[PDB]
């Protein structure tokens, strides 16, 4: 009988961990993994963020769901509290206990705050390098969540630029390699997949993956064994005119022709 | 209802850190030319070249070299 979030990250167990999770997203979910995090010093604060198994129908409603349980002083505030969380991290359902805010905060502070403000810059960072934690933790569970909020992931690049690199070690799709619609291939398979020649990265934008694997521009390149990778978003196109380059080696739509395409052919 | 997989009971990875940027959406995203650096080598798909004549421009059979005198 103590308040879960203000203990250490020892004093609470596995089981606690993803049994808290069920009350703070209103659910029976299990995450997949977890950070707990205790902040010391100036501002002391107590972040616990979570990362689901599966989406819930009203993650992609007309109605909020992302946000995290705001507490203040280990006392609760307000829920659904989306200042501390980025739109390419959403999907995290999770709590924070502010030594330092009011009792008397409310929605439209945290959304002003500089502290606050302040706040969501650091947990971006966490959320970020939790995300490749699962994808190096367990990968079935990351192709699960990848399967859920991929496309919320692809909006990475966009928010933070300079930091896109990461988001793109993150992207898995699909490729001339595997028929699957099953999101499988990184950037960081591809590189290690890379031949002779295949210095620049093979995408094909389309608006559907039935399209996108039935077009010549495919058969073009993998007969002469080159690996594609097969974008099916209504994203794609917005995502990928930021994904101009990676690690020096320049990406190419097959939608598109150039040099390229003359000297391969 | 989460899959669960097989377990899932047992990570204590955490793997903890803060050393990346953070911006927002609103830039540049959208709208650029997705056909950077002209970079492309594949093995030989072979087309036709010589036709019979041996002096195709200069020379087709590559009559500068050994050229094949049959030797």
């Amino acid at each position: 009988a103590q308040a879960l979030w203000t203990r250490n990250k020892s004093e609470i167990t596995d089981e606690e961990y993803k049994e808290f999770y069920k009350h703070i997203a209103h659910d029976f979910n299990d995450p997949l993994t977890w950070s707990h995090n205790r902040v010391e010093g100036k501002q002391e604060y107590t972040s616990l963020l979570y990362i689901p198994s599966q989406a819930p129908w009203d993650m992609w409603n007309r109605d909020h769901k992302h946000g995290l349980k705001l507490y203040v002083q280990r006392v609760f505030i307000m829920d659904d509290a989306e200042q501390f969380m980025p739109n390419y991290l959403r999907f995290v359902r999770g709590l924070i206990d502010s030594s330092d805010l009011p009792l008397n905060v409310s929605r439209e502070i945290l959304q002003d705050s500089t502290v606050t403000r302040n706040l969501r810059n650091a947990l971006t960072k966490r959320v970020l390098q939790m995300l490749e934690k699962l994808a190096k933790d367990d990968a079935e569970k990351y192709q699960t969540f990848w399967q859920q909020f991929g496309l919320v992931l692809k909006e990475g690049p966009a928010e933070d630029f300079a930091n896109q690199e990461a988001i793109a070690k993150l992207l898995r799709f699909a490729s001339t390699h595997t028929d699957s619609s099953a999101q499988t291939v990184s950037l960081e398979d591809y590189v290690s997949r890379m031949k002779e020649g295949q210095e620049k990265i093979y995408y094909i934008t389309a608006d559907s993956y039935a399209a996108a694997k039935s077009s010549p521009h495919l058969e073009l390149l993998r007969k002469k064994g080159i690996e594609v990778l097969l974008l099916s978003d209504r994203i794609d196109e917005w995502m990928m005119n930021y994904l101009t380059e990676f690690d020096g080696k320049p990406f190419q739509s097959v939608s598109k022709v150039d040099e390229s395409l003359e000297k391969l052919a | 209802k989460k899959i669960e997989v097989e377990f899932d009971k047992g990570q204590r990875t955490d793997k903890y850190g803060r050393g990346l940027a953070y911006i927002y959406a609103d830039g540049k995203m959208v709208n650029e030319a997705l056909v950077r650096q002209g970079l492309a080598k594949v093995a030989y798909v072979y087309k036709p070249n010589n036709t019979h004549e041996q002096h195709l421009r200069k020379s087709e059979a590559q009559a500068k070299k050994e050229k094949l005198n049959i030797w």
